[PDB]
RNA sequence: UGGAGAGUUUGAUCCUGGCUCAGGACGAACGCUGGCGGCGUGCUUAACACAUGCAAGUCGAACGGAAAGGUCUCUUCGGAGAUACUCGAGUGGCGAACGGGUGAGUAACACGUGGGUGAUCUGCCCUGCACUUCGGGAUAAGCCUGGGAAACUGGGUCUAAUACCGGAUAGGACCACGGGAUGCAUGUCUUGUGGUGGAAAGCGCUUUAGCGGUGUGGGAUGAGCCCGCGGCCUAUCAGCUUGUUGGUGGGGUGACGGCCUACCAAGGCGACGACGGGUAGCCGGCCUGAGAGGGUGUCCGGCCACACUGGGACUGAGAUACGGCCCAGACUCCUACGGGAGGCAGCAGUGGGGAAUAUUGCACAAUGGGCGCAAGCCUGAUGCAGCGACGCCGCGUGGGGGAUGACGGCCUUCGGGUUGUAAACCUCUUUCACCAUCGACGAAGGUCCGGGUUCUCUCGGAUUGACGGUAGGUGGAGAAGAAGCACCGGCCAACUACGUGCCAGCAGCCGCGGUAAUACGUAGGGUGCGAGCGUUGUCCGGAAUUACUGGGCGUAAAGAGCUCGUAGGUGGUUUGUCGCGUUGUUCGUGAAAUCUCACGGCUUAACUGUGAGCGUGCGGGCGAUACGGGCAGACUAGAGU
C-alpha cells in the first residue's frame, strides 16, 4: 500500500515542511483540524512518536517496512541511527530523487514503479531496491525523450547533488561512489529520538 | 489377503515352515539318542553317535535353518558331555 | 547397498542438489554418510563440484553410484581415473565470466571524462 | 552490542504488597472489510466409524508351457501349424521389514550426549583366494472327476527347472595337545599336529551380446546388546522384594545375562525418595527474555512407539510384518443357516465431533527406491497444480502543478474557522489488472540413430517437460478497473457539537452516566495502522511478585517454646605428596537444516546457495599446582581436660 492523500496534511501534524517547498505550508504551520492552534502537551512519548513518523513521510515507508529497517539497523555495528538512516538513504527511489530526476518523492516513485530505469542492465519496477557501492544506475531507452524525463533534464541545478553519487551527460546515469555515512544526509530529523522509540 | 504377491507368498511360507520343522525334529531325536548312549557311560556308541550329531547339526546348518552359531554351541554342549564320560 | 546420490534442499523451482554416500534403505533427505559434493543445474553450463579425493575413496570401497551421479563422475573425470579410462582429465566447464563490480564501475568513469 | 514504566489502599505522606495495563508471539478461531503477486502453511477435538478408486511389484537371459497379439504359415471358408518373437495363468528368484502415516501407549537405557562390545549379527555392494563334481525322487500348471449357495476345497493321472533331496572332495564348525605373539580378569589374535566334519546352478549369444553359482580372507554399511551422565509433578504414597539378590551344573540365544531351570546361599533396594499415584512420545529446535531463566516439541530433520482391541508365532539377512498369517473379542456385511468376508492413524474423499482446518487434481519431465543383461515396468514417495488473507514478504489503487482559503458538511464569540492543494480545472506517466503476441530455464540426460569398434566418445540427427502456452519479454488503450478497520478520560498518539438523563449503555484497571457527559449513542474533526484492522483464547515479558544472576523475616507475611543430637553441609596454623575438583593446550566428537556474521543468486524482499562462527558439553592425550579435596606427619591460638 501507499499513502495516497494529502502531503501538506502530514507536514503541519508534524510541524515541519518535509516536501521541498510549499507555500501551503508557513501559511498554517500549526496541526491540522479543527483543534489545531492549541498549546498541546508535549509528552515524551509524543517527542518519539512524531520524530518517527518524520521518516515514514519522508521515505513513503509502511510501519512494518520501516521496522525491518530497524531490525538490521541496531544488529549491525557501528550505531543505530547512524545505519538507519544509511538504508533508507540507499533505497532507489530516494537515489532518483538525490540524482535531479524528480522534482518530489512521490514522482521519484512512480518513475521507479513504472519501469523507467535499470541498475546493471536489468529492469527494475521495485521502489524500495536498495543499491549497492559501485551500482550504475541506467535508465530507459524507452524512457528517453519522455516528458517527465526530459523535463528534468534542464532543471539540473536548483536542488544539490550529493557528493556520495553522480550524474553525468546526455546518456543519464547515475554512478554510486559509497554508501552515504552522514554529513551528506539531508536533516529534517534528529536520529536517536527513532532509536529510543523502539526500545519502549 | 490383498496384494497379489502376498497370496503367492502366503503359500511358500508353509512350504518353508514345513521344511524348517522336519530338518529341526530331526536334530531333537539325533541330540536325544546320544543323551542316552552318554547316560548308558558306553563310550562305544557315544563315539560314534557324536560323529554322526555333529554331522547333522552341521548339515542343518548349511541348509539355512539352524544357524552357524547355533550349531557351533550344540556341537560344543555334546562333545564335552561325552569327556565327563 | 551404498549409494552415491542427489539431495533435493532448494527452493519449489530452484532444485539445489548435494552429492551424498548414503544408503539405499533411506529417503532422500535423510541423514547422508557424507556429503561429497555438490549440483545446481540451473546456471548455464551447470555447477558441477565433485570432492575428487573422498569419491575416489568411496567408489574404491563399493559405493555404487545412481544414473546422474555417475554422469556427474564422467563430466569432473573420477569414474575415468577409478575404472582405468583414458578421459582421467576433468572435461567440465565453467561458464565464461563476468567483468567484475569495480572494472565496469570505472570504465563508466573513463566514458564519462 | 545490552535492561524504560503507568494506574490503583490515604484528608495528605512514605513504605510494604497484591491486582490491572502498554510489548512480542500463533498450526489459530470469530467480527468488519478485501486488489494482485512471490513463498510457506492447513483435523490442535473422536488412536471415532468409514462408501468408491488408487497407495508393490518385477524377471521369458530360471522353468514347463501357449489363453491374448504379431507373424512364414495350411487354406478353414472361421477350422490350422510351440517350430516361432511375444505373453494371461502357474512354479522359481529377488523385493514386499524400505517409502508413506499416526502420537494411543510409554517416566523407560524410550530419548540426548559420551563410552564399551576380549560378549554379537549383517541379504544386496567392493576386493583378495579357492571352486563350480556325480546322481535321484517328486510336483504346481495342464488334463480328467468329487464336494460346496458361496468363499473355497478333495482325488486320480501328467510335466519341467537356478524348486527339492542324497553322496565325493573343500581348515575359519567342533575336541584334545602345541608353540608364537599379546593384556584388561574371563582371555583375544596367529600358526602346528592329530581326531570329527559341512557347499554350488546354470542360462544366453548377431559372434569380444553377456549374465549368474558356492565356500572362505578383508572392507564398507545397517543393526543388536550393556554402561556413565542429563531432561516432569506428587510423602495428605514409607516398606518394598522370593526368580527376588548372588553362586554352581545344565539349557537357551546371533550375543552377554535369572534369559530359563534345578540346587545351594540369604540376600537386594530405599528419606541422594524405593514401592505407589498423576501426567507426557524424547530431541535438533520454536516462542519469549538484556542475559540467566521460563514456556513449548507445530512445519522441516533425527530416533522411538503403534497399525480395530488383545495374544501368538511363521518365513526371512532383517518383522510393532499398515495395504500377510492364526486364535479370541467388539462392530459392519453375505448366506440356500451348513458357513463365509472385512479393517483409510497411505492419497483423495464421506459421516460425526468441534470455535475451527482443503481436490474423490496432473505427471513419472526431475530426484530417490524395487525388479530386470537391458529397453523398460512399477512408485498417491516425490515433483507440481486446486482451495482458504492462514502466516510472512513485496507492489499497486495514481503523479506534477493548482486558492478562486469554490459548493457542501461541521463548529462559531456570527467576525469567521475547519475539512483543504484537498477537490474542480489544465497536465504527465501506465507498475499491476485488461487486450494482443512471442514464449522458456529446469534436460553438459532419456531414448533411439551414423562415425565413436569395446568401455567410452562426441561432430551430429530424432523426438522427449506434469507444471504451461504459466513465468517472463513485447505491443495496445486510457487515471483509466482497485480502501478499509480500530481508537481519541489517564496509562497511550488523537476533541468538539447534538441526543440521552443512574435510563439506555460503556468499561482492561481507576471508574464514566442522577439535564450543559472530551468515558454512553450519532455527527464533524483527528490519531494509529493498511489489504488489512479489531476481539477472544494461550504463552513469556513487564514481575527483583520463588529473587543462581537478583528478595526477605523487631513492628508490614515470615525465627520452631527451648535444648540435646542422627544423616548432611561447612571447617584453624604449617611441611611434604597425589593431580579427583579447578585451570592451560591439543586431538576426537558435538549431523543436516534453523540461528549470528560475510559474500552469491531469485527484478528487490521473504526465500535460497556457500564460507566462517556457534554447538556453553563429553571422551582421549600432555602440561600447571595457587586454592578446594584425598593421603602421610607437625603445631597450639579454637575446643576440651
Ligand atoms: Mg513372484
Ligand atoms: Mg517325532
Ligand atoms: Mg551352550
Ligand atoms: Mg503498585
Ligand atoms: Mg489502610
Ligand atoms: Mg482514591
Ligand atoms: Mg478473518
Ligand atoms: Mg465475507
Ligand atoms: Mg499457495
Ligand atoms: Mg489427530
Ligand atoms: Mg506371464
Ligand atoms: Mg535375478
Ligand atoms: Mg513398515
Ligand atoms: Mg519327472
Ligand atoms: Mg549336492
Ligand atoms: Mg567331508
Ligand atoms: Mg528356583
Ligand atoms: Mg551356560
Ligand atoms: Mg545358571
Ligand atoms: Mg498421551
Ligand atoms: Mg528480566
Ligand atoms: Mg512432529
Ligand atoms: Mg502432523
Ligand atoms: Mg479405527
Ligand atoms: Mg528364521
Ligand atoms: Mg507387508
Ligand atoms: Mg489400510
Ligand atoms: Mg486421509
Ligand atoms: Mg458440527
Ligand atoms: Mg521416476
Ligand atoms: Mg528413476
Ligand atoms: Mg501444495
Ligand atoms: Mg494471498
Ligand atoms: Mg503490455
Ligand atoms: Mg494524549
Ligand atoms: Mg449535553
Ligand atoms: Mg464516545
Ligand atoms: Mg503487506
Ligand atoms: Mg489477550
Ligand atoms: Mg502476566
Ligand atoms: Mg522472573
Ligand atoms: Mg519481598
Ligand atoms: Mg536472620
Ligand atoms: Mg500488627
Ligand atoms: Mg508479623
Ligand atoms: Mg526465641
Ligand atoms: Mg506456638
Ligand atoms: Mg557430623
Ligand atoms: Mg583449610
Ligand atoms: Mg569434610
Ligand atoms: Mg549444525
Ligand atoms: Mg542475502
Ligand atoms: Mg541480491
Ligand atoms: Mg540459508
Ligand atoms: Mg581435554
Ligand atoms: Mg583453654
Amino acid at each position: 500500500a501507499r499513502y495516497t492523500g494529502p502531503v501538506t496534511r502530514k507536514s503541519r501534524r508534524l510541524r515541519t515542511d518535509l516536501v521541498g517547498g510549499d507555500q501551503a505550508f508557513e501559511k498554517r504551520p500549526y496541526p491540522p483540524g479543527q483543534h489545531g492552534r492549541a498549546r498541546i502537551k508535549e509528552s515524551e512519548y509524543l517527542l518519539q512518536l512524531q520524530e518517527k513518523q518524520k521518516a515514514r513521510f519522508t521515505y513513503g515507508v509502511m510501519e512494518k517496512q520501516f521496522r525491518r529497517y530497524y531490525e538490521e539497523a541496531v544488529r549491525q555495528p557501528g550505531k543505530t541511527g547512524e545505519e538507519l538512516l544509511k538504508i533508507l538513504e540507499s533505497r532507489l527511489d530516494n537515489v532518483i530523487y538525490r540524482a535531479g530526476l524528480a522534482r518530489t518523492r512521490r514522482m521519484a516513485r512512480q518513475l521507479v514503479s513504472h519501469g523507467h530505469f535499470n541498475v546493471n542492465g536489468v529492469h527494475v519496477n521495485v521502489p524500495s531496491y536498495r543499491v549497492s557501492q559501485y551500482d550504475i544506475v541506467d535508465v530507459r531507452d524507452k524512457s528517453l525523450n519522455t516528458v517527465p524525463f526530459q523535463i528534468a533534464r534542464e532543471t539540473a541545478g536548483e536542488r544539490p547533488i550529493p557528493s556520495w553519487l553522480q550524474v553525468v551527460g546526455e546518456r543519464q546515469r547515475v554512478l554510486i561512489h559509497q554508501l552515504p555515512e552522514r554529513a551528506q544526509i539531508d536533516v529534517p530529523l534528529t536520529e536517536q529520538l527513532i532509536v529510543e522509540y523502539y526500545s519502549k | 489377503a490383498n496384494i497379489k504377491s502376498q497370496q503367492k507368498r502366503n503359500r511358500t511360507n508353509e512350504r518353508a515352515r514345513l521344511r524348517n520343522k522336519a530338518v529341526k525334529s530331526s536334530l531333537r531325536t539325533a541330540v536325544r539318542a546320544f543323551r542316552e548312549a552318554a547316560h548308558a557311560g558306553d563310550k562305544a556308541k557315544a563315539a560314534e553317535l557324536l560323529a554322526s550329531t555333529n554331522r547333522k547339526l552341521d548339515k542343518a546348518a548349511s541348509k539355512g535353518v539352524i544357524h552357524k552359531n547355533q550349531a557351533a554351541n550344540k556341537k560344543s554342549a555334546l562333545a564335552q558331555a561325552l569327556n565327563k564320560l | 547397498a551404498v549409494k552415491i546420490k542427489l539431495t533435493r534442499l532448494g527452493k519449489i523451482r530452484n532444485p539445489q542438489y548435494r552429492v551424498a554416500v548414503a544408503d539405499a534403505r533411506t529417503r532422500r533427505d535423510g541423514r547422508a554418510i557424507e556429503v561429497i559434493g555438490r549440483y545446481h543445474p540451473k546456471e548455464e553450463p551447470s555447477l558441477i563440484e565433485i570432492n575428487s579425493e573422498r569419491a575416489q575413496y568411496w567408489l574404491s570401497v563399493g559405493a555404487q553410484p545412481t544414473e546422474p551421479v555417475l554422469k556427474l563422475l564422467k563430466i569432473t573425470g573420477d569414474w575415468q581415473k577409478f575404472k582405468g579410462l583414458p578421459g582421467a582429465q576433468g572435461r567440465l566447464k565453467v561458464a565464461a565470466p563476468k567483468p567484475s563490480k569495480l572494472e565496469v564501475f570505472n570504465a563508466a568513469l573513463a566514458a564519462a571524462d
